[PDB]
Protein backbone atom coordinates (compact mmCIF):
# COMPACT_ATOMS: atom_id res chain seq x y z
CA UNK A 1 0.00 0.00 0.00
CA UNK A 2 0.88 3.59 0.70
CA UNK A 3 4.30 4.26 2.46
CA UNK A 4 4.41 6.36 5.38
CA UNK A 5 6.53 7.31 8.46
CA UNK A 6 5.50 4.03 10.25
CA UNK A 7 6.85 1.88 7.31
CA UNK A 8 9.94 3.95 6.55
CA UNK A 9 12.91 1.64 7.29
CA UNK A 10 11.84 -0.45 4.62
CA UNK A 11 13.52 2.35 1.61
CA UNK A 12 16.61 0.64 2.99
CA UNK A 13 15.96 -3.18 2.69
CA UNK A 14 17.47 -5.23 0.34
CA UNK A 15 14.49 -5.29 -1.94
CA UNK A 16 15.34 -3.03 -5.39
CA UNK A 17 12.59 -0.22 -5.85
CA UNK A 18 13.13 3.27 -6.89
CA UNK A 19 10.84 6.61 -6.14
CA UNK A 20 9.68 8.28 -9.39
CA UNK A 21 9.21 12.10 -9.52
CA UNK A 22 7.52 13.58 -12.23
CA UNK A 23 7.55 17.26 -10.46
CA UNK A 24 9.59 18.81 -13.37
CA UNK A 25 9.16 16.65 -16.36
CA UNK A 26 6.67 19.71 -17.82
CA UNK A 27 8.21 23.10 -17.31
CA UNK A 28 6.91 26.36 -18.33
CA UNK A 29 7.51 29.81 -18.48
CA UNK A 30 4.18 31.80 -18.68
CA UNK A 31 4.39 35.31 -20.78
CA UNK A 32 2.14 38.03 -22.23
CA UNK A 33 1.79 37.56 -25.97
CA UNK A 34 2.06 40.61 -28.27
CA UNK A 35 -1.79 41.20 -27.85
CA UNK A 36 -1.96 40.83 -24.30
CA UNK A 37 -2.94 37.51 -23.68
CA UNK A 38 -1.00 35.15 -22.10
CA UNK A 39 1.16 31.57 -23.38
CA UNK A 40 3.49 29.53 -21.81
CA UNK A 41 6.87 28.46 -23.35
CA UNK A 42 8.31 25.35 -22.41
CA UNK A 43 11.96 24.01 -21.25
CA UNK A 44 13.31 21.00 -20.83
CA UNK A 45 12.82 19.06 -18.11
CA UNK A 46 13.50 15.74 -16.17
CA UNK A 47 12.12 12.70 -14.69
CA UNK A 48 13.58 12.18 -11.18
CA UNK A 49 13.78 8.55 -10.83
CA UNK A 50 15.89 7.36 -7.63
CA UNK A 51 16.96 4.22 -5.66
CA UNK A 52 17.36 5.66 -2.10
CA UNK A 53 19.13 2.48 -0.87
CA UNK A 54 22.33 3.13 -2.99
CA UNK A 55 21.97 6.76 -4.27
CA UNK A 56 22.07 5.89 -7.60
CA UNK A 57 20.00 8.82 -9.84
CA UNK A 58 18.47 7.80 -13.51
CA UNK A 59 17.74 11.41 -14.65
CA UNK A 60 15.60 11.34 -17.60
CA UNK A 61 16.17 14.53 -19.53
CA UNK A 62 13.05 15.83 -20.99
CA UNK A 63 13.74 17.77 -24.16
CA UNK A 64 10.90 20.39 -25.40
CA UNK A 65 10.36 18.68 -28.44
CA UNK A 66 8.69 16.09 -26.94
CA UNK A 67 5.92 18.65 -26.47
CA UNK A 68 5.52 19.53 -30.13
CA UNK A 69 2.72 19.82 -31.69
CA UNK A 70 0.69 18.01 -28.46
CA UNK A 71 -2.39 19.38 -26.45
CA UNK A 72 -3.33 19.00 -22.67
CA UNK A 73 0.46 18.72 -22.05
CA UNK A 74 0.39 18.50 -18.14
CA UNK A 75 -1.91 14.90 -18.66
CA UNK A 76 1.05 14.09 -21.31
CA UNK A 77 3.51 14.66 -19.01
CA UNK A 78 2.18 11.89 -16.69
CA UNK A 79 2.40 9.52 -19.53
CA UNK A 80 5.57 10.28 -20.71
CA UNK A 81 6.77 9.93 -17.37
CA UNK A 82 5.18 6.75 -17.38
CA UNK A 83 6.70 5.46 -20.62
CA UNK A 84 9.89 6.26 -19.81
CA UNK A 85 10.18 4.99 -16.42
CA UNK A 86 8.84 1.46 -18.12
CA UNK A 87 11.62 1.82 -20.68
CA UNK A 88 14.03 2.29 -18.08
CA UNK A 89 12.95 -0.52 -16.25
CA UNK A 90 12.83 -2.58 -19.34
CA UNK A 91 16.01 -1.56 -20.16
CA UNK A 92 17.51 -3.19 -16.91
CA UNK A 93 18.86 -6.91 -16.48
CA UNK A 94 16.29 -8.38 -14.80
CA UNK A 95 18.42 -9.45 -11.36
CA UNK A 96 18.23 -4.51 -11.39
CA UNK A 97 14.82 -4.00 -12.41
CA UNK A 98 13.30 -2.87 -8.61
CA UNK A 99 10.22 -5.05 -7.10
CA UNK A 100 8.32 -1.58 -6.52
CA UNK A 101 8.24 1.91 -8.06
CA UNK A 102 6.38 4.52 -5.81
CA UNK A 103 5.66 7.69 -6.77
CA UNK A 104 5.80 10.95 -5.43
CA UNK A 105 2.32 11.99 -6.74
CA UNK A 106 -0.66 9.64 -6.55
CA UNK A 107 -1.44 11.19 -10.64
CA UNK A 108 1.60 9.17 -11.59
CA UNK A 109 -0.30 5.84 -10.61
CA UNK A 110 -2.52 4.73 -13.11
CA UNK A 111 -0.30 5.91 -16.33
CA UNK A 112 2.77 4.08 -14.31
CA UNK A 113 0.45 0.76 -13.53
CA UNK A 114 -1.03 0.98 -17.21
CA UNK A 115 2.49 0.96 -18.68
CA UNK A 116 3.85 -1.46 -16.57
CA UNK A 117 1.24 -4.04 -17.30
CA UNK A 118 4.05 -6.12 -18.42
CA UNK A 119 5.56 -6.23 -15.14
CA UNK A 120 2.69 -7.60 -12.81
CA UNK A 121 4.85 -8.51 -9.74
CA UNK A 122 6.53 -4.87 -9.40
CA UNK A 123 4.14 -2.84 -7.30
CA UNK A 124 3.45 0.42 -8.02
CA UNK A 125 2.95 2.28 -4.71
CA UNK A 126 1.48 5.88 -3.54
CA UNK A 127 3.06 7.67 -0.74
CA UNK A 128 2.22 9.66 2.41
CA UNK A 129 5.66 11.52 2.69
CA UNK A 130 5.98 14.63 1.51
CA UNK A 131 9.22 14.37 -0.39
CA UNK A 132 10.71 17.59 -1.21
CA UNK A 133 12.48 15.90 -4.77
CA UNK A 134 11.03 19.19 -6.93
CA UNK A 135 14.27 20.80 -5.62
CA UNK A 136 16.72 18.99 -7.42
CA UNK A 137 16.28 21.46 -10.17
CA UNK A 138 18.22 23.99 -7.49
CA UNK A 139 21.25 20.93 -7.36
CA UNK A 140 23.71 23.04 -10.07
CA UNK A 141 24.67 20.29 -11.70
CA UNK A 142 21.64 18.78 -12.44
CA UNK A 143 19.66 21.85 -13.56
CA UNK A 144 22.96 22.57 -15.75
CA UNK A 145 22.85 18.88 -17.77
CA UNK A 146 18.60 19.87 -18.01
CA UNK A 147 19.10 23.14 -19.87
CA UNK A 148 21.98 22.39 -22.06
CA UNK A 149 20.68 19.12 -23.46
CA UNK A 150 19.34 19.53 -27.79
CA UNK A 151 17.95 15.86 -27.33
CA UNK A 152 16.26 13.26 -25.02
CA UNK A 153 18.93 12.10 -22.74
CA UNK A 154 19.33 10.11 -19.88
CA UNK A 155 22.06 11.02 -17.13
CA UNK A 156 23.57 8.54 -14.26
CA UNK A 157 24.12 10.17 -11.20
CA UNK A 158 25.06 8.75 -7.14
CA UNK A 159 22.86 11.87 -5.50
CA UNK A 160 24.81 10.73 -2.22
CA UNK A 161 28.37 11.10 -3.82
CA UNK A 162 30.63 9.24 -1.36
CA UNK A 163 28.55 9.46 1.31
CA UNK A 164 27.65 5.78 1.75
CA UNK A 165 31.12 4.72 2.84
CA UNK A 166 30.86 6.89 6.10
CA UNK A 167 27.41 6.78 6.62
CA UNK A 168 24.19 4.53 6.17
CA UNK A 169 21.40 4.99 3.48
CA UNK A 170 19.24 5.78 6.30
CA UNK A 171 21.44 9.03 6.90
CA UNK A 172 22.34 9.27 3.80
CA UNK A 173 18.42 9.66 2.80
CA UNK A 174 17.78 12.23 5.95
CA UNK A 175 20.84 14.57 5.09
CA UNK A 176 19.23 14.26 1.13
CA UNK A 177 15.32 15.23 1.90
CA UNK A 178 17.21 18.15 4.62
CA UNK A 179 19.51 19.71 2.01
CA UNK A 180 16.27 19.05 -0.92
CA UNK A 181 13.84 20.02 2.01
CA UNK A 182 16.09 23.50 2.56
CA UNK A 183 16.43 24.47 -0.99
CA UNK A 184 12.70 24.17 -1.58
CA UNK A 185 11.77 26.32 1.44
CA UNK A 186 14.79 29.03 0.42
CA UNK A 187 16.76 28.27 -2.44
CA UNK A 188 19.08 31.08 -1.95
CA UNK A 189 19.72 30.89 1.55
CA UNK A 190 20.15 27.13 1.23
CA UNK A 191 22.61 27.61 -1.52
CA UNK A 192 24.56 30.06 0.25
CA UNK A 193 25.09 27.89 3.57
CA UNK A 194 26.21 25.15 0.90
CA UNK A 195 28.95 27.41 -1.16
CA UNK A 196 29.59 30.48 0.68
CA UNK A 197 33.27 28.77 1.79
CA UNK A 198 35.07 28.11 -2.00
CA UNK A 199 37.66 25.79 -0.56
CA UNK A 200 34.66 23.26 0.54
CA UNK A 201 34.78 22.42 -3.28
CA UNK A 202 32.92 20.09 -4.75
CA UNK A 203 34.47 17.38 -6.70
CA UNK A 204 34.30 17.39 -10.95
CA UNK A 205 32.93 13.65 -10.44
CA UNK A 206 30.08 15.07 -7.16
CA UNK A 207 27.27 17.53 -6.82
CA UNK A 208 27.18 18.59 -2.99
CA UNK A 209 30.62 19.82 -1.53
CA UNK A 210 33.34 17.64 0.27
CA UNK A 211 32.32 18.69 4.17
CA UNK A 212 34.00 16.64 6.61
CA UNK A 213 31.92 14.48 8.99
CA UNK A 214 31.81 17.18 11.46
CA UNK A 215 31.42 19.68 9.14
CA UNK A 216 28.28 17.99 7.64
CA UNK A 217 26.70 17.90 11.44
CA UNK A 218 27.32 21.99 11.66
CA UNK A 219 25.57 21.94 7.55
CA UNK A 220 23.22 20.16 8.74
CA UNK A 221 22.38 22.17 11.92
CA UNK A 222 22.24 25.14 9.45
CA UNK A 223 19.48 23.52 7.05
CA UNK A 224 17.25 22.47 9.92
CA UNK A 225 17.11 26.65 11.24
CA UNK A 226 17.01 27.45 7.77
CA UNK A 227 13.27 25.40 7.37
CA UNK A 228 12.29 26.38 11.06
CA UNK A 229 12.79 29.46 10.61
CA UNK A 230 11.21 30.13 7.07
CA UNK A 231 8.51 28.21 8.80
CA UNK A 232 8.30 31.14 11.26
CA UNK A 233 8.93 33.65 8.56
CA UNK A 234 5.68 32.11 7.23
CA UNK A 235 3.39 31.86 9.80
CA UNK A 236 4.69 34.80 12.32
CA UNK A 237 5.66 32.12 15.15
CA UNK B 1 -50.38 -17.85 -22.71
CA UNK B 2 -48.22 -20.64 -21.04
CA UNK B 3 -48.20 -21.67 -17.35
CA UNK B 4 -45.63 -22.17 -14.65
CA UNK B 5 -47.67 -24.75 -11.95
CA UNK B 6 -46.76 -25.29 -8.86
CA UNK B 7 -47.44 -28.05 -7.04
CA UNK B 8 -48.15 -26.82 -3.62
CA UNK B 9 -47.31 -23.62 -1.51
CA UNK B 10 -45.73 -25.27 1.84
CA UNK B 11 -43.42 -22.12 3.34
CA UNK B 12 -44.64 -19.00 3.36
CA UNK B 13 -42.80 -17.14 0.67
CA UNK B 14 -43.06 -13.71 -1.41
CA UNK B 15 -42.74 -14.68 -5.33
CA UNK B 16 -41.75 -12.85 -8.07
CA UNK B 17 -42.55 -12.97 -11.43
CA UNK B 18 -40.70 -10.43 -13.66
CA UNK B 19 -41.17 -7.14 -12.17
CA UNK B 20 -44.33 -8.49 -10.38
CA UNK B 21 -44.76 -9.99 -6.88
CA UNK B 22 -47.33 -11.10 -4.61
CA UNK B 23 -47.72 -12.91 -0.74
CA UNK B 24 -48.27 -16.49 -0.47
CA UNK B 25 -49.11 -17.82 3.15
CA UNK B 26 -47.68 -20.89 4.78
CA UNK B 27 -49.72 -23.92 3.11
CA UNK B 28 -52.28 -21.70 0.86
CA UNK B 29 -53.69 -22.73 -1.72
CA UNK B 30 -51.60 -21.55 -4.38
CA UNK B 31 -50.51 -23.81 -7.48
CA UNK B 32 -48.95 -21.05 -9.78
CA UNK B 33 -48.77 -18.66 -12.48
CA UNK B 34 -50.64 -18.32 -15.82
CA UNK B 35 -51.42 -16.03 -19.23
CA UNK B 36 -47.40 -15.52 -19.35
CA UNK B 37 -46.38 -13.78 -22.20
CA UNK B 38 -45.03 -15.60 -24.63
CA UNK B 39 -42.12 -14.58 -26.96
CA UNK B 40 -39.88 -13.09 -23.44
CA UNK B 41 -37.54 -14.72 -21.21
CA UNK B 42 -39.03 -14.94 -18.18
CA UNK B 43 -37.78 -14.70 -14.26
CA UNK B 44 -39.52 -16.58 -11.33
CA UNK B 45 -37.85 -15.45 -7.96
CA UNK B 46 -38.13 -16.29 -4.00
CA UNK B 47 -37.84 -14.60 -0.81
CA UNK B 48 -38.21 -17.10 2.33
CA UNK B 49 -41.11 -15.03 4.62
CA UNK B 50 -38.56 -16.07 7.57
CA UNK B 51 -35.08 -16.17 5.98
CA UNK B 52 -34.90 -13.00 3.78
CA UNK B 53 -31.45 -14.38 3.35
CA UNK B 54 -31.06 -15.73 -0.33
CA UNK B 55 -33.37 -14.00 -2.95
CA UNK B 56 -33.08 -16.99 -5.54
CA UNK B 57 -35.18 -17.65 -9.24
CA UNK B 58 -35.10 -19.21 -12.28
CA UNK B 59 -34.68 -17.60 -15.43
CA UNK B 60 -37.01 -19.47 -18.05
CA UNK B 61 -38.84 -19.72 -21.78
CA UNK B 62 -41.71 -21.24 -21.89
CA UNK B 63 -41.40 -22.32 -25.36
CA UNK B 64 -38.56 -24.26 -24.72
CA UNK B 65 -40.34 -27.48 -22.49
CA UNK B 66 -43.31 -27.21 -19.63
CA UNK B 67 -41.97 -26.28 -16.26
CA UNK B 68 -42.70 -26.22 -13.05
CA UNK B 69 -42.23 -25.46 -8.90
CA UNK B 70 -42.35 -28.20 -6.36
CA UNK B 71 -41.03 -27.15 -2.87
CA UNK B 72 -38.07 -29.58 -1.58
CA UNK B 73 -38.26 -30.08 2.37
CA UNK B 74 -34.71 -31.45 2.44
CA UNK B 75 -32.82 -28.98 0.56
CA UNK B 76 -35.38 -25.86 1.95
CA UNK B 77 -36.42 -24.04 -1.42
CA UNK B 78 -38.28 -24.04 -4.38
CA UNK B 79 -37.45 -25.95 -7.22
CA UNK B 80 -37.95 -25.58 -10.58
CA UNK B 81 -38.33 -28.89 -12.80
CA UNK B 82 -39.41 -29.59 -16.20
CA UNK B 83 -41.97 -32.02 -16.82
CA UNK B 84 -41.93 -34.52 -20.17
CA UNK B 85 -44.89 -36.31 -20.03
CA UNK B 86 -47.02 -33.45 -22.12
CA UNK B 87 -50.27 -34.80 -21.05
CA UNK B 88 -49.62 -34.86 -17.30
CA UNK B 89 -48.91 -31.54 -17.46
CA UNK B 90 -51.93 -30.02 -19.46
CA UNK B 91 -54.09 -32.36 -17.22
CA UNK B 92 -52.82 -31.38 -13.73
CA UNK B 93 -52.67 -27.52 -15.24
CA UNK B 94 -56.35 -28.09 -16.12
CA UNK B 95 -57.80 -28.97 -12.62
CA UNK B 96 -55.40 -26.54 -11.29
CA UNK B 97 -56.97 -23.79 -13.87
CA UNK B 98 -60.58 -25.23 -13.65
CA UNK B 99 -60.36 -24.77 -9.56
CA UNK B 100 -58.41 -21.10 -10.63
CA UNK B 101 -56.17 -21.55 -8.38
CA UNK B 102 -53.98 -20.10 -10.11
CA UNK B 103 -52.76 -16.29 -10.29
CA UNK B 104 -52.98 -14.42 -14.03
CA UNK B 105 -49.49 -12.51 -15.01
CA UNK B 106 -51.08 -9.16 -14.76
CA UNK B 107 -49.97 -7.47 -17.59
CA UNK B 108 -51.41 -4.03 -18.42
CA UNK B 109 -51.87 -3.76 -22.39
CA UNK B 110 -50.13 -0.19 -22.66
CA UNK B 111 -47.13 -2.20 -20.55
CA UNK B 112 -44.16 -2.46 -22.63
CA UNK B 113 -41.79 -2.27 -19.48
CA UNK B 114 -40.86 -6.33 -19.56
CA UNK B 115 -39.94 -6.19 -23.17
CA UNK B 116 -37.79 -2.90 -23.17
CA UNK B 117 -35.99 -4.64 -19.96
CA UNK B 118 -35.25 -7.90 -21.87
CA UNK B 119 -35.01 -6.52 -25.62
CA UNK B 120 -32.14 -8.31 -26.07
CA UNK B 121 -32.07 -11.17 -23.66
CA UNK B 122 -32.13 -15.49 -25.12
CA UNK B 123 -31.87 -18.32 -22.80
CA UNK B 124 -29.51 -19.83 -24.97
CA UNK B 125 -27.12 -17.11 -24.31
CA UNK B 126 -27.87 -16.60 -20.85
CA UNK B 127 -27.10 -20.40 -20.55
CA UNK B 128 -23.54 -19.61 -21.00
CA UNK B 129 -23.73 -16.95 -18.14
CA UNK B 130 -25.19 -19.45 -16.12
CA UNK B 131 -24.07 -22.98 -16.97
CA UNK B 132 -26.35 -26.23 -15.48
CA UNK B 133 -27.04 -27.41 -19.34
CA UNK B 134 -29.40 -30.28 -18.26
CA UNK B 135 -31.85 -28.12 -17.17
CA UNK B 136 -33.34 -25.95 -19.74
CA UNK B 137 -33.95 -22.74 -17.25
CA UNK B 138 -31.28 -21.22 -15.31
CA UNK B 139 -31.03 -20.43 -11.59
CA UNK B 140 -29.43 -17.44 -10.18
CA UNK B 141 -29.13 -16.10 -6.60
CA UNK B 142 -28.17 -13.44 -4.19
CA UNK B 143 -24.62 -15.42 -3.38
CA UNK B 144 -23.41 -16.39 -6.25
CA UNK B 145 -19.64 -14.54 -7.59
CA UNK B 146 -18.89 -13.55 -10.78
CA UNK B 147 -15.68 -15.58 -12.61
CA UNK B 148 -13.91 -12.19 -12.09
CA UNK B 149 -14.88 -11.87 -8.63
CA UNK B 150 -13.62 -15.51 -8.07
CA UNK B 151 -10.06 -14.11 -9.98
CA UNK B 152 -9.78 -11.92 -6.94
CA UNK B 153 -14.61 -20.56 -5.05
CA UNK B 154 -16.65 -23.38 -6.22
CA UNK B 155 -16.89 -22.71 -10.33
CA UNK B 156 -19.72 -24.72 -10.78
CA UNK B 157 -22.13 -21.93 -9.35
CA UNK B 158 -20.05 -18.92 -10.58
CA UNK B 159 -21.98 -16.34 -13.21
CA UNK B 160 -19.89 -16.20 -16.80
CA UNK B 161 -19.71 -12.77 -17.11
CA UNK B 162 -17.69 -11.28 -19.92
CA UNK B 163 -14.61 -10.60 -18.01
CA UNK B 164 -13.78 -6.53 -18.86
CA UNK B 165 -10.82 -5.17 -16.81
CA UNK B 166 -9.27 -1.63 -17.67
CA UNK B 167 -6.31 -2.09 -16.72
CA UNK B 168 -5.55 -5.25 -18.29
CA UNK B 169 -3.28 -6.09 -21.51
CA UNK B 170 -6.51 -7.28 -23.39
CA UNK B 171 -8.07 -3.19 -23.08
CA UNK B 172 -4.47 -1.58 -23.16
CA UNK B 173 -2.14 -1.95 -26.91
CA UNK B 174 1.23 -1.97 -26.38
CA UNK B 175 2.36 1.21 -27.68
CA UNK B 176 -1.10 2.94 -27.02
CA UNK B 177 -1.28 2.98 -23.33
CA UNK B 178 -2.70 6.36 -22.68
CA UNK B 179 -4.76 6.45 -25.91
CA UNK B 180 -6.43 3.41 -25.17
CA UNK B 181 -6.88 4.09 -21.40
CA UNK B 182 -8.08 7.27 -22.13
CA UNK B 183 -10.70 6.24 -24.82
CA UNK B 184 -11.57 2.93 -24.70
CA UNK B 185 -12.67 2.74 -28.08
CA UNK B 186 -10.38 0.05 -29.52
CA UNK B 187 -10.94 -2.41 -26.74
CA UNK B 188 -15.24 -1.33 -27.12
CA UNK B 189 -15.63 -2.18 -30.24
CA UNK B 190 -12.72 -4.74 -31.95
CA UNK B 191 -11.80 -6.24 -28.43
CA UNK B 192 -15.39 -6.82 -27.30
CA UNK B 193 -18.03 -6.35 -29.94
CA UNK B 194 -16.26 -7.50 -33.07
CA UNK B 195 -14.18 -10.19 -31.10
CA UNK B 196 -16.02 -11.47 -28.04
CA UNK B 197 -20.02 -10.98 -28.16
CA UNK B 198 -20.11 -10.73 -31.67
CA UNK B 199 -22.51 -7.86 -32.14
CA UNK B 200 -24.21 -5.17 -30.07
CA UNK B 201 -27.28 -7.19 -29.53
CA UNK B 202 -25.38 -9.57 -27.80
CA UNK B 203 -23.27 -6.82 -25.51
CA UNK B 204 -27.09 -5.04 -24.89
CA UNK B 205 -28.00 -8.54 -23.58
CA UNK B 206 -25.65 -9.43 -21.40
CA UNK B 207 -25.78 -5.89 -19.72
CA UNK B 208 -29.29 -5.87 -19.08
CA UNK B 209 -28.70 -10.08 -17.50
CA UNK B 210 -26.45 -8.30 -15.43
CA UNK B 211 -29.20 -5.43 -14.35
CA UNK B 212 -31.76 -7.64 -13.60
CA UNK B 213 -30.00 -10.29 -11.42
CA UNK B 214 -28.91 -6.73 -9.66
CA UNK B 215 -32.50 -5.77 -9.31
CA UNK B 216 -34.14 -8.80 -8.37
CA UNK B 217 -31.85 -11.21 -6.21
CA UNK B 218 -29.31 -7.90 -4.99
CA UNK B 219 -26.49 -9.60 -6.69
CA UNK B 220 -23.71 -7.45 -5.95
CA UNK B 221 -21.24 -8.62 -9.02
CA UNK B 222 -24.39 -8.47 -11.29
CA UNK B 223 -24.18 -5.11 -10.46
CA UNK B 224 -20.74 -4.63 -10.92
CA UNK B 225 -21.00 -6.67 -14.20
CA UNK B 226 -23.63 -3.69 -15.15
CA UNK B 227 -21.83 -0.64 -14.47
CA UNK B 228 -18.65 -2.03 -16.23
CA UNK B 229 -20.84 -2.22 -19.25
CA UNK B 230 -21.97 0.72 -19.31
CA UNK B 231 -18.76 2.52 -18.49
CA UNK B 232 -17.27 0.78 -21.13
CA UNK B 233 -19.27 2.53 -23.56
CA UNK B 234 -19.35 5.89 -21.95
CA UNK B 235 -15.79 5.82 -21.72
CA UNK B 236 -14.99 5.01 -25.46
CA UNK B 237 -14.76 8.25 -27.80
CA UNK B 238 -16.42 5.91 -31.18
CA UNK B 239 -19.72 4.61 -30.75
CA UNK B 240 -21.90 3.47 -33.22
CA UNK B 241 -24.90 5.94 -33.24
CA UNK B 242 -27.70 3.10 -32.89
CA UNK B 243 -25.95 1.35 -29.72
CA UNK B 244 -25.75 5.11 -28.17
CA UNK B 245 -29.51 5.28 -29.12
CA UNK B 246 -29.92 2.07 -28.07
CA UNK B 247 -28.58 2.55 -24.58
CA UNK B 248 -30.19 5.47 -23.76
CA UNK B 249 -33.56 3.32 -23.68
CA UNK B 250 -31.81 0.71 -22.06
CA UNK B 251 -31.00 2.97 -19.33
CA UNK B 252 -33.95 4.97 -19.22
CA UNK B 253 -36.16 1.58 -18.54
CA UNK B 254 -33.70 0.03 -15.90
CA UNK B 255 -33.46 3.16 -13.92
CA UNK B 256 -37.60 3.49 -14.13
CA UNK B 257 -38.23 0.26 -13.00
CA UNK B 258 -35.79 0.69 -9.75
CA UNK B 259 -37.23 0.24 -6.72
CA UNK B 260 -36.63 3.69 -5.14
CA UNK B 261 -35.90 2.32 -1.77
CA UNK B 262 -32.57 0.05 -3.11
CA UNK B 263 -30.90 2.98 -5.55
CA UNK B 264 -28.27 3.68 -2.43
CA UNK B 265 -26.82 0.20 -2.99
CA UNK B 266 -27.38 -0.62 -6.41
CA UNK B 267 -26.38 3.01 -8.31
CA UNK B 268 -22.65 3.57 -8.32
CA UNK B 269 -22.14 7.11 -7.68
CA UNK B 270 -18.55 7.22 -9.60
CA UNK B 271 -19.94 5.74 -12.66
CA UNK B 272 -23.19 7.82 -13.09
CA UNK B 273 -21.45 10.88 -12.53
CA UNK B 274 -18.77 10.05 -14.60
CA UNK B 275 -21.31 8.53 -17.57
CA UNK B 276 -23.15 11.15 -17.48
CA UNK B 277 -21.31 14.63 -17.20
CA UNK B 278 -17.55 14.02 -17.72
CA UNK B 279 -17.32 11.14 -20.58
CA UNK B 280 -17.36 11.07 -24.49
CA UNK B 281 -20.91 10.25 -24.27
CA UNK B 282 -22.02 13.13 -21.66
CA UNK B 283 -24.24 14.50 -24.07
CA UNK B 284 -25.73 11.25 -25.89
CA UNK B 285 -27.89 9.77 -23.04
CA UNK B 286 -31.07 12.42 -22.72
CA UNK B 287 -33.80 10.52 -21.52
CA UNK B 288 -31.27 8.49 -19.03
CA UNK B 289 -30.10 12.03 -17.82
CA UNK B 290 -33.06 13.79 -17.74
CA UNK B 291 -34.66 10.73 -15.74
CA UNK B 292 -31.62 10.35 -13.32
CA UNK B 293 -32.32 14.11 -12.75
CA UNK B 294 -35.90 14.01 -11.84
CA UNK B 295 -35.19 10.80 -10.03
CA UNK B 296 -32.30 10.84 -8.19
CA UNK B 297 -30.63 14.38 -7.52
CA UNK B 298 -28.80 12.93 -4.75
CA UNK B 299 -27.37 10.74 -6.18
CA UNK B 300 -25.52 13.64 -7.92
N1 LIG C 1 -44.96 -34.58 -8.22
C1 LIG C 1 -44.99 -34.54 -9.51
N2 LIG C 1 -44.57 -35.55 -10.26
O1 LIG C 1 -44.31 -36.68 -9.68
C2 LIG C 1 -45.48 -33.37 -10.23
C3 LIG C 1 -46.36 -32.50 -9.65
C4 LIG C 1 -46.89 -31.45 -10.38
C5 LIG C 1 -46.49 -31.33 -11.65
C6 LIG C 1 -47.07 -30.22 -12.67
F1 LIG C 1 -47.98 -30.59 -13.50
F2 LIG C 1 -47.64 -29.22 -12.10
F3 LIG C 1 -46.17 -29.68 -13.50
C7 LIG C 1 -45.57 -32.23 -12.17
C8 LIG C 1 -45.07 -33.23 -11.50
N1 LIG D 1 -23.22 -12.95 -26.64
C1 LIG D 1 -23.13 -12.81 -25.32
N2 LIG D 1 -21.95 -12.60 -24.65
O1 LIG D 1 -21.63 -13.42 -23.66
C2 LIG D 1 -24.34 -12.85 -24.52
C3 LIG D 1 -25.52 -12.46 -25.13
C4 LIG D 1 -26.68 -12.44 -24.37
C5 LIG D 1 -26.63 -12.81 -23.05
C6 LIG D 1 -27.90 -12.79 -22.20
F1 LIG D 1 -27.72 -12.27 -21.00
F2 LIG D 1 -28.88 -12.09 -22.74
F3 LIG D 1 -28.37 -14.02 -22.00
C7 LIG D 1 -25.45 -13.21 -22.44
C8 LIG D 1 -24.29 -13.24 -23.19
Amino acid sequence: GAMNSSNYAELFNNDIKLFVDDTNVYRVTVHKTFEGNVATKAINGCIFTLNPKTGHLFLKIIHTSVWAGQKRLSQLAKWKTAEEVSALVRSLPKEEQPKQIIVTRKAMLDPLEVHMLDFPNIAIRPTELRLPFSAAMSIDKLSDVVMKATEPQMVLFNIYDDWLDRISSYTAFSRLTLLLRALKTNEESAKMILLSDPTITIKSYHLWPSFTDEQWITIESQMRDLILTEYGRKYNV
Amino acid sequence: MNTVPFTSAPIEVTIGIDQYSFNVKENQPFHGIKDIPIGHVHVIHFQHADNSSMRYGYWFDCRMGNFYIQYDPKDGLYKMMEERDGAKFENIVHNFKERQMMVSYPKIDEDDTWYNLTEFVQMDKIRKIVRKDENQFSYVDSSMTTVQENELSDPAHSLNYTVINFKSREAIRPGHEMEDFLDKSYYLNTVMLQGIFKNSSNYFGELQFAFLNAMFFGNYGSSLQWHAMIELICSSATVPKHMLDKLDEILYYQIKTLPEQYSDILLNERVWNICLYSSFQKNSLHNTEKIMENKYPELL
